[PDB]
């Protein structure tokens, strides 16, 4: 659950905390576009976004102890943020949310005829 | 704040001179855990007439609500600290603490 | 039932922390999204929200003791906060309110015809 | 009355003043959703909306000391403050008001046929 | 009695700073509503406004010697204050208005047929 | 007079002051909502408003010495001020005005058939 | 006769620089109004502005040696001033403004039937 | 002609100085207002516009050593200036224009019939 | 495959960095311009977009453990960094991908006739 | 012969600058209006515009060794200038060339019926 | 400006020496409270021939209509302080305080 | 191919790092109007917009060490750069391709009649 | 030709760099406004804009080392420059083409009849 | 070229960089204007145009090792740049290029009627 | 600026010395007074060998127009001041004074 | 960061003193390589009894998931360095070198 | 600049010591008149075994196209200056000048 | 950067001591001339023994793809100077140069 997940995070070696980005984040980029395990082209639709995946857990495990800040500063470090880590990549989630939408018959962007 | 790091606070027991053998006679220790925010201030190379030393500092922060309990030195990570500044700004705490070498 | 939780949530040792920062965490997120207690897939839908409990959480963790507050500065430590921690959240919110609408028979978004 | 709690809030022990806090924080989040004490469901809907009485209670008791103040200084500590307390529960509060004026039968946004 | 409340105000102990800052608070969100001597339920409606005179006399008591300023700096000590005590409550003075005006038969937002 | 009034209060006692004070900003307010002496309720007006009168005395008192600064700085000194005394008495003025033009038949938004 | 007066303004002892205050301030209140010196109730006009000259002179005071400027530093001591003592009037001139052009068969702000 | 009172300006006593300032000024402000040595009322209008000229004397003679500056500096000095002296004069200047193209049967704002 | 790839990046030497990054430089351009794996000229369109690798695979060299990053400070060091890697590049996409999309019998920017 | 004014302004003494700088500032104001040789009344045009010249010649020796500089600075001297001399005047400008323009049957602001 | 924390002032009695004795003869003392605006600065380490100390100071603001009574030291919590420095900007007071110990 | 060009332009000498730039400052170039390979004035056209070229190079050689970065500071050393380095070249840029689509008989900005 | 010129600039005496500026600033004053050297009145319209040649001349010649720069600065000097130099001239040089164009019978701002 | 054009511009002596720069300039300008190599008065247009090479290569020459930033800093010398040279030249390059396009026959801003 | 405030400038008369009784003799003290800005430093505490002592600082600053007269030191609120620094800048005087004692 | 220069740590081994022949014995040297980011603070002339020397100075800046062996000097482009500050702010490092001369 | 000021360049002629008579001999003093702009860094107060002594400074700029003459020492406002910086910054000159006093 | 004054590298052949005689013997000068970019940091007065004397300073610096030249001092304008300090951040070269006086 998400008790054992954020204590690991707290307190944890690098492959727990790597594997429970990765998992994560491939849970959170499965639901922004509207994927549905019925689909059977699962697999395939999760292979070809694994781009976006690899490099949002990237950022997301540089930003460790940063969580939830704008800014930081000790006595020689500085650090700051942007506003969100899916900024860039909307268009390639606008076109991947139409074209599941119409393969899997959704409502999105779609019209009715009563 | 993020507070993570674990801060050992100890106390030394009475102490007295015993002028017949000649050595200070000591107590036992108590010593009390908690859990504190705490930051580098960096190690730096002195210079001493028998040689060269090394001594680091750290600062450990606390938020209201927890009250210090009464102590002598701090062991952080293995190493004993002393302070050297205590300030208490608005029912708040901050301590600099600075290393030191204590008796086995 | 505020008075312990705050107290132990000030002064409390880490385990209690995190379990009192899930449920708040949780009540806070069933909160949002207009859920009702009647529901019959109430599992499901609470299932289907973990990740952002999880993010949320992460986040709360971070902001103790620094509640309503846009800056804080003692010794030398300066750190920054954003408005409020749901703001990337919005789409997913309003996709969820709308479809829980559509599901409890509900007067958002909804036409009328009388 | 209202002098009794000023003055416990200036000078008092923690379990006064988070008692006081809790009452006060609960009076004021009943007054803005407008619920009335003949309503049949008085307790459901104060055990409902519980999340916000505790997360006002907790931003308020952090602002001991700063009442009234954007911002503060010191030899060794700052602080900075936002607009209002309430700015992040608009459309909670909204949602509320609605509901509980048609249920009561309310004047907030209904159609009059005289 | 202007002289006097100011002389006490500025020179006089805890109690009657506390006293007559509750007496000037009430005077004025009585005046900020527009309510009149002559309703016959002044109890109530004096009863049904205490958390705003409490939150009030909160701000008022750390704005003491300083009125009508917006910074502060005496050795280190920096503060700055909002341009209004009432900015935040802007919505129930509103709506107490309003009620008051259709209670006491008023002018405000009424449509009058000649 | 007028010489006598600045004199007094370039030099004197706290009490000459404070009287000066008192009438002054009481002939201001007066003169602000437009009341005239022939009015058979003078008095009830006059006690009616005090609070204003009560709290720009208080703002002018504690200006003696920054009459016409906006800011002010010195070693170990440093205060701002806002553009105007009576920017949050707008309501109650524009009120208090419509309400004596009403009673005494004058020439502010009244509509004249000739 | 401008030499001797600002002569005797910047080099002169304290009533003779009180005096020459009141005589121009009253001066430049008389023009702002467009008050006329044929008007037969000149006295009760002159008696009706008391306060605006009594502030301005209060202010000019303060305002001296340092005309056009926005701001001035010596030696620690740093000062701002606003763009025109006359700002906060306006309202209150425009309507004495008027009331002096209907009494006084003026051009300002009437229908001319020719 | 300019240039005596120029070296004059650049070197010479109080006297002198504020002798050609008056003049100057005086001749600025008979130039701005549009009046011609023709009317039989030069000297009345001459003797209206007074405090105009006092006051915009004294803003030069301030200015001794920084004409053409927006700001200076040294050690132990510093000064900034504003746009324009005759920006807080518009409306005399106007009204006063407006009149006298009436009075000299000028060509300002005059609807010409061919 | 992500975990292990995170780790050669972050403490692999200089080669592993260079071959990975080329490979999820490739990818991600593959990815942007919407490319489809059963095109028949593949090698043509992957050999066409060679400079923009090259390009993005040198700035993604030096911004190596700062992803998400608006600033940086570490003893004596500063860096600042835009928005995104793919933000001169704006006008080439689009004509690549609309040029795909014809291509590939797209729905990017078509007329259909139903 | 541009050469030798140049070299006197910077090098010469303070009678040769000051005569310089007027015969320069009346070309100006001369080309600035639109005035011609051949028209009659030179002289009384050219004695109407002395003001002007005497301010711009003011400024203009100020402003020596530094033209078209926005700031200048030099062991704790800094200044800063306004973007043009001929700013202020811009009303009169515009009337002098109205005016001239009619007298000398010129182009600028007029009616022709072909 | 928030004003709740309580500052009592002390003056000492004349004073005369008795040479026959050797001691120092005191008359009694007179204290006033007031409630004031009290900070902190921080409390250090120094070290001295015998030994190690510890000394704090703090800072007292009053506004306007406020009189100061005449006063040696002053005793804030239990502790007694003697000034440093005093400033008076524009009908105001401002007072550093330092630590010392006086005879019980 | 990218790897041994990426690899050599960090760590090489000035003749082969000069070499990789201007190739692929040409093929950068060639590409953004245009050109195809098939055109019989190929070369006229490549040495027509040389200048571009040789303009760019000397850019980005400049840049080495400082790819994808706004700022760049250190202890005695500070570079900014700006948005883009085609920026300046729009005007040209546009009127080539338009100039290449019109020779070429290509689909930009060109009517077709169906 | 040029080159000369550049080299006589950047190393050379008082004499020869004041005759290069004063002729390569009549060239360019001659180019802006559309003067021809077929027109009789040559001479005379040379002689007319002679106070924009010699002030710009000046203007260029406090800018050698200090070209095409908005700011330096050394220790001890600080200079700042604005945009251009011909900005405050745009009214002359607008009526100068107007009437050389009239003058000549060119094309700009002329109705053609075809 | 590029390759020793730009060995030689960054090492060489004073003349090789002065006559580089001079041919360059002399390309870019003739590259700006639209000019073609077939024109008959190719000498005159190429005369035509001499001080805006002149003032382009001052310019550049002081840009020289600092092309496409805004700022440097090395030790106390600090510069900044506009965004371009030919920024001011705007006005005379758009005459150039109508002239130019209307003597060539060519496609801008020219009415064709098929 | 706001000037409200009194000073007095002091000149001492001629001096000689008389060897036969080996006192010194002065003449007369002229005064003459004015009205200018004043503003306060703060007053610290210094330690010297005889014991302790206290010293303040004020700052007098002028605007032009005003011809300062020569003196020797300035009684401003019954305490008697001497110059430290005299800076003159743009027809313009700010001086900063430091306190001494005079004799009776 | 950009990160392309090379760094070796070296450590020496045991050492113990031989009191016949009055000679230091040591053992051998162990090298470590690797490639972290290093910045320049410049060469500096300092005079000292026998003469004129030159010393210099370099930073040395290391990110996350890299752990710095254990070492004695640094030895960068051809010349050894001694650490003088160590720094460890939030699981990075950052060390202060300066130039020191070893025994061939 | 505002360049109003007047000031002096003096240069002192030749001199050689006799040793006869055992006095400096010296030529006569060539000055030179010029027009600049100066302002004041103000007068400070030092306490001199003798006694107690005031000194003044002043600072000269100057726009390019001026050459300075060579000199010893300067005259401004009748009192002599001796310079303490000079500084020639881009074609201009600017100098720190500080009170001296010269033989009649 | 504008790079127009010039700039003469020297460097002193071989020395050895001729104890016999008592002198030194030197070889030749090899001397590289270049054109770079210099500022004046300003000429200051120094107190010394024997009298007064005047002393310079000068900064230099260079872009990179040149190469600095082996040498011991510089000539600039008919003077002699030798460095003080020299960084070297990011393939560039700045130097630090002061006055010194070179036997004919």
């Amino acid at each position: 659950s998400v008790l054992e997940d954020v204590k690991m995070l707290l307190s944890g070696k690098t492959d727990e905390q790597l594997e429970i980005i990765n998992r994560r984040t491939t849970e959170r980029v499965v639901s922004l576009i509207g994927l549905e395990s019925d689909n059977e082209k699962y697999k395939e639709v999760i292979a070809a976004v694994d781009t976006i995946i690899y490099e949002v857990s990237l950022k997301r495990f540089n930003r460790i102890g940063n969580e939830g800040m704008q800014s930081y500063s000790q006595e020689g470090l500085s650090i700051s943020f942007p506003d969100s880590d899916f900024d860039e990549y909307k268009d390639e989630i606008s076109r991947w949310r139409k074209k599941l939408s119409d393969d899997q018959k959704g409502a999105f962007a779609t019209v009715f005829l009563l | 704040m993020r507070c993570i790091d674990e801060v050992t606070f100890v106390k030394k027991g009475e102490r007295h001179y015993d002028t017949e053998k000649g050595e200070w006679i000591e107590g036992a220790k108590t010593e009390t855990v908690a859990t504190l925010n705490v930051t580098d201030l960096g190690t730096d190379r002195s210079l001493v007439i028998f040689g060269a030393i090394t001594q680091g500092a750290k600062v450990v922060r606390t938020l209201p609500l927890f009250n210090v309990p009464d102590f002598d030195y701090v062991i952080i990570d293995g190493k004993t600290y002393e302070h050297l500044t205590f300030r208490s700004p608005l029912y708040r705490n901050s301590m600099i603490f600075k290393e030191v070498t204590i008796e086995d």
